[PDB]
């Protein structure tokens, strides 16, 4: 598997500066483009 | 449940934790009579109806019936955050629709401790040796364990189910079977553990003749 | 309606002659109206009368749980005697009959290995001692931990897991304080299975 | 526990030269006089 995307995902998952909408948006970009 | 029976299966632990995977909730309906075939599925995420489902009908089972399954892709974060997933099953040979609900186990998550153990001296007599991966202190029991050597996956392993410990946490042991020669040659065997309480939902502990 | 469950004796109880093996007949969901439950115990088709029917316990859901316990001989269970429980109640059309015997299959002798704590675990105040028990058949087994002859109160055993060769394997985890290990305190893993000589084996582990 | 009692039982349980009655009698003697 790709560790970079995994790191990016866990970062977005636990970022306190992101709300539900922003968290899901970031995760979606990781899931699709990473 | 009731014959036709409805079973709701949670996503695979690995799938909800790894962004490279696609976690899904599976809605299986067994014992659906030969006479009455068609079945309708209605998926609900915390009340709200969703339509991204891959609805499936009849697939014959021995006792003159059919297996009616349904796949609904879920967001990793949505499962791990505690969202409830509902499946409404409709059938003509059924008096009222069946509603099953599944969600991630509630409680404070605890970080798993991964330990690798070489084979016992008493086992160095057999042509095949056992490598152990002790995984303790984790919460909830949702976890995935894999073995690998030189980047390539090692699949001749058997993992115990999570066992409830006295402190409320879960533990397990994954046993990998390897040839005595391979262990004694210096080969490095790694154990990969995936859990929500772990950083990046992933850790890897290595073991070799050292 | 009323449901009947017939449980075998504890693996340890059938294997150790100092113990008392017993077959348990559990009856659940008995209505308040007609609570009278009659048990008839049969051993190889012949009716026995040594059963002790425990006083009817009341459940929150207004149901009754009536249990009958039947003491058995170690040799009788181990030699293959069939234990039949017949349960009669008026809220039942015909009496429910349940039959149990010893687990079938060719028994296989388990190999017992003791694994010390990992070098990484030595940073924690409590360490884990392991007991790998493998190649046993059938799954009926009892695993225990002792020290200086007296048992340990911090241990948990995994359920038997099916190996690729068709036999079973398990791990018993003993949790001790790190200092305990570091003295040279001896810890024993005692395993009880029908295929082991004397139904018993003990493997030791120390620093 | 008494290991001698356990040894004597396993041997009586597996003695090929004993019939049910003889084996049951021997096992009884072991069990009662540990």
């Amino acid at each position: 598997f790709n560790m970079q995307c995994q790191r990016r995902f866990y970062e977005a998952l636990h970022d306190p500066n992101l709300n539900e909408e922003q968290r899901n948006a970031k995760i979606k970009s990781i899931r699709d483009d990473c | 449940l009731g014959g036709p029976s409805v079973f709701l299966f949670p996503p695979k632990p690995k799938d909800t934790l790894m962004i490279s995977r696609t976690p899904e909730v599976t809605c299986v309906v067994v014992d659906v009579s030969h006479e009455d075939p068609e079945v309708k599925f209605n998926w609900y995420v915390d009340g709200v109806e969703v339509h991204n489902a891959k609805t499936k009908p009849r697939e014959e089972q021995y006792n003159s019936t059919y297996r009616v399954v349904s796949v609904l892709t879920v967001l990793h974060q949505d499962w791990l955050n505690g969202k409830e997933y509902k499946c409404k099953v409709s059938n003509k040979a059924l008096p009222a629709p069946i509603e099953k609900t599944i969600s991630k186990a509630k409680g404070q998550p605890r970080e798993p401790q991964v330990y690798t153990l070489p084979p016992s001296r008493e086992e160095m007599t057999k042509n095949q040796v056992s490598l152990s991966c002790a995984v303790k202190g984790f919460y909830p029991s949702d976890i995935a364990v894999e073995w690998e050597s030189n980047g390539q996956p090692e699949n001749n392993y058997k993992t115990t189910p999570p066992v409830l410990d006295s402190d409320g946490s879960f533990f397990l042991v994954s046993k990998l079977t390897v040839d005595k020669s391979r262990w004694q040659q210096g080969n490095v065997f790694s154990c990969s553990v995936m859990h929500e309480a772990l950083h990046n939902h992933y850790t890897q502990k290595s073991l070799s003749l050292s």
